[PDB]
RNA sequence: UUUGGUGCCCAUGUCGCUGUGGAAACACCUGGUUCCAUUUCGAACCCAGCAGUUAAGCACAGUGGAGCCGAAUGUAGCUGUUUCAGUGAGAAUAGGAAAGCACCAAGC
RNA sequence: CGGUCGCCUCCUAAAAGGUAACGGAGGCGUACAAAGGUACCUUCAGUACGGUUGGAAAUCGUAUGUAGAGUGUAAUGGUGUAAGGGUGCUUGACUGUGAGACAUACAGGUCGAACAGGUGAGAAAUCAGGUCAUAGUGAUCCGGUGGUCCAGUAUGGAAUGG
RNA sequence: UGGAGGUAAAGCUACUGAAUGUAUGAUGGCGCCACCUAGGCGUACUGAAUACAAUUAAACUCUGAAUGCCAUUUAUUUUA
């Protein structure tokens, strides 16, 4: 479970998703990559199953990278209460994706694997994913 | 059923001090009306331009006021009242 | 830390930025600059940045360093100043405490027809 | 509120005319200072008045 | 600096075995003191 | 000093010789004793620091100035503004004097000075001696504070190089192991 | 033109490295008896003199090392109307860069 | 029901300003006869080395370091020869004022050239009508206190007012 | 035409936090010895600092627009 030791604000306004990609745009500790085409607030929950899937789906020497993290925390406030009387307590950190931007990245393993192992990564995130390889 | 709910604690603003820039370049100027009003000296002041006790800059002639940009990596701003200067 | 020329310049940033900030009536300013050997004087006009009436120790030829010649370059310059019409003036130092040859240049231009 | 205020009366017509502060708890002794003096049109030494 | 109450008087100082009176300013009284252990009285030095 | 002018002659020729400097003030050239006895008892026995000033007083010809600490810390009971510390600076005359005095007479009365060097320089030039106890230097009398202490004499040199403030050190003799 | 002083500027002006220099001046330097001074020290400030001095500082030449500056193309954001025309960054880069502008005194 | 009610700082506040919510974070109802004024002098914290007590860290010497130090305070802005530190003398921490501006429904608030009187520092130029700046505050009525060139219910006082 | 600003964007070796991998690695945990205290050899591993490559921010900024705002210049229009 990815998450901040600590931050500053507990509370912070929320982050836009809609936009191009901003950092971690490409391929650039393996040399294939598994980039999102539609913006959307992914938490670590869904990082923590993506990374494990990948673990168990990879060999005894394929080596991966995370790219994105969880830094931006969100509220809810709690069940059968009317809207005032301050914001809610944040429950989930998300980390935020845009179109673009390369979540996951593997090495180390023959390509067939590799591939399943991103679908297996991507079918267990919402954002639509896709494959795309490192530039020579 | 309401449960009840729990209570906010920060809902407080100050009132907001008017500061800023009063006089745009090239607008004349006589002698003690505001040119800029800063907390901390944000336009350093020039020629015929005075300081007060709140660091507000105020002119102390005729003349257009005028601003001149100075200081390491062009990153001070320095502010002036050019007399009027006619000279006949 | 630093040599004894450094904090002459030093203290005279700090002396030239009091007189440019409080100088309102634009008289022309009296540099004196004191050396080891020599001590010389120059009335520079911070409006226009040049300067109007100049003299030295090399000017004047003399084996200066002593309170006897800093009375002859104090009443040159003062005689060069009233020349020009000019007497209304700041005295300002080199940077060094005001005594001595600085005193005495200054207390000298004074009975020689200047304001200051 | 607390009240640090003291008046200062002229020492020559015994007249009250400045109005300051003083912490009795740190400084102890009277002030004796010197004010000008609307009456006297001088200046002149200025005590502490109760 | 001056008008002190210490004055440092050139005091001479004689040793054992080794006359060698060496002069040296002091506040202290103005006579021939007499070291038991000079630096030339030493195995270290010679 | 008559030493003085043996300073002035010996070391001159011979290190412009030792080294070819095309100067005669080139050689290296000492600059100041600094004399630095401080303790923290001045937090709570504030008469004891009194005398300490007097000895080193006694010791030197310069009333000693009393410095003050630029932080408090809670631990050695330390707050700013108290005076911890005494630091002397011996110049002209007065410094060459005292550092003769220190040589002939207070350092040989050492208990056991068998020196420390090479494993000193700060690597600017510098030199600083430990003193141990303050009753060896002869400047003293039996009556003293409760508590005796040591001394800090510091050195400093008009050359930048270790090396050859070592070079002045052997051509003055300071008498330290093989330095 | 060069040296010395200074103002304007506020690194393409810096930090550093390697060499050269002094005629006059600038500096270190020589002493504290005078005016003046140390929260203690003629260190500094202040005196009165230039014996020595080119280490310094200072001034020149080289040095692309650190720091600084940074083109064109392209792109992101914007304004409109389009789903295309302008506006155009930041980052990155080729690369520049061993300051510059005036006044005064001296031999020139 | 709980919470809040005045004033100050930041964000939301969309690069002029302004802009709300039971939106997100904090403080204030002060402190300084020096932490004011002037003249002079002076400039980080930290880190590296070298040194008795003394220790990771007290002080000293030297170098490095361009602010992470200080600027009484909650933040913001400013400020490294400054607005930070020290010393000497002082009280302008004045009197009567005040052209002209800002912002404002009003009431109130903020800056201020300049004049007269008499001062402080400084050789002088100059500076000083409280502090680096923004919170530290409550109208009117009523009564009390000091001064006073005004009134004093026929007149002189007094009472009582101004 | 001139200006104020610090948003969009971008960047985090330009700070404050958050934060990924590689390399050198303070540090501890973990051992095994000697030594009762000064310590030493490896460390399933924690991870200061540095270098390389890559990230995040309403209350981060070494930067950084357009629009909008103020004033002025010219042309036109209205007595508001
Ligand atoms: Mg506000
Ligand atoms: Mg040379
Ligand atoms: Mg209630
Ligand atoms: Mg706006
Ligand atoms: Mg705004
Ligand atoms: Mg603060
Ligand atoms: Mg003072
Ligand atoms: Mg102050
Ligand atoms: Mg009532
Ligand atoms: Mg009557
Ligand atoms: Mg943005
Ligand atoms: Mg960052
Ligand atoms: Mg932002
Ligand atoms: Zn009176
Ligand atoms: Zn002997």
């Amino acid at each position: 479970m990815l998450q901040p030791k600590r931050t500053k604000y507990r509370k912070p306004h929320n982050v836009s998703y809609e936009g191009k990609a901003k950092g971690n745009s490409y391929v650039a500790f393996g040399e294939y990559g598994l980039v999102a085409t539609k913006g959307n607030w992914i938490d670590a929950r869904a990082i923590e199953s993506a990374r494990i899937a990948i673990s168990k789906c990879l060999g005894k020497t394929g080596k991966m990278w995370i790219r994105i993290f969880p830094h931006m925390s969100k509220t809810k406030k709690p069940l059968e209460v009317r809207m005032g009387s301050g914001k809610g307590n944040p429950e989930f950190w998300v980390a935020v994706v845009k179109q673009g931007t390369v979540m996951f990245e593997v090495a180390n393993i023959p390509e067939s694997q590799m591939i399943k192992a991103l679908t297996r990564a991507g079918h267990k995130l919402p954002v639509t994913w896709k494959i795309l390889k490192r530039e020579e | 059923s309401k449960k009840g709910v729990g209570s906010t604690k920060n809902g407080r603003d100050s009132h907001a001090k008017r500061l800023g820039a009063k006089k745009a370049d090239g607008q004349m100027i006589r002698t003690g009306q505001i040119i800029y009003r800063q907390r901390g000296t944000r336009v350093y002041p020039g020629v015929n331009v005075g300081l007060g006790s709140d660091d507000t800059l105020f002119a102390l002639s005729d003349g257009l006021v005028k601003y001149q940009k100075f200081g390491p990596k062009q990153g001070k701003t320095r502010v002036s009242v050019v007399k009027h200067k006619l000279d006949a | 830390m630093k040599t004894r020329t450094e904090q002459r310049r030093l203290r005279h940033k700090r002396i030239v930025k009091k007189i440019r900030a409080t100088n309102h009536d634009n008289r022309v300013v009296l540099m004196v600059i004191k050396s080891l050997n020599h001590i010389s004087v120059q009335a520079w006009d911070f409006s226009q940045n040049i300067v109007l009436a100049s003299s030295s120790s090399l000017a004047l030829k003399l084996k200066n360093g002593n309170k006897d010649n800093a009375k002859l370059v104090g009443q040159d310059i003062a005689d060069k100043l009233v020349k020009l019409k000019l007497t209304n003036v700041v005295f300002d130092t080199g940077g060094s405490k005001y005594h001595g040859r600085i005193a005495a240049l200054a207390e000298a231009a004074r009975e020689r027809g200047l304001n200051f | 509120a607390v009240k640090r205020s003291t008046r200062l009366g002229c020492n020559d017509c015994r007249e009250i005319n400045y109005l300051t502060f003083k912490n009795v708890k740190k400084n102890p002794e009277k002030l004796a200072l010197n004010k000008f003096c609307s009456r006297c049109r001088k200046v002149v030494v200025h005590k502490e008045v109760k | 600096k001056k008008d002190f109450h210490f004055p440092s008087q050139s005091v001479s100082f004689k040793c054992a075995s080794c006359s060698n009176s060496f002069t040296i300013e002091s506040t202290l009284k103005q006579k021939e003191i007499t070291i038991d252990i000079c630096g030339k009285c030493h195995p270290f030095y010679i | 000093n008559n030493l003085k002018a043996h300073y002035q002659k010996t070391i001159a020729k011979e290190l412009q010789k030792s080294f070819a400097f095309s100067s005669i003030m080139q050689v290296p050239r000492l600059e100041k004793i600094v004399i630095n006895m401080g303790v923290g008892d001045a937090i709570r026995d504030s008469k004891f620091l009194e005398s300490a000033l007097n000895e080193l007083h006694l010791i030197s010809g310069q009333k000693p100035v009393a410095t003050k600490a630029k932080n408090a810390i809670s631990t050695y009971k330390l707050r700013a503004g108290q005076l911890i510390g005494c630091k002397v600076t011996l110049r002209g005359e007065r410094m060459w004097a005292f550092l003769e005095k220190l040589i002939y007479v207070a350092l040989p009365r050492v208990r056991d000075f068998r020196g420390l060097s090479l494993k000193s320089f700060d690597g600017r030039g510098n030199y600083t001696i430990g003193i141990k106890e303050q009753i060896i230097f002869p400047e003293i009398v039996y009556d003293d504070i409760k508590r005796i202490r040591g001394f800090d004499v510091t050195l400093v040199t008009s050359t930048n190089k270790d090396s050859e403030a070592l070079a002045l050190l052997r051509a003055l003799n300071l008498p330290l192991v093989k330095g």
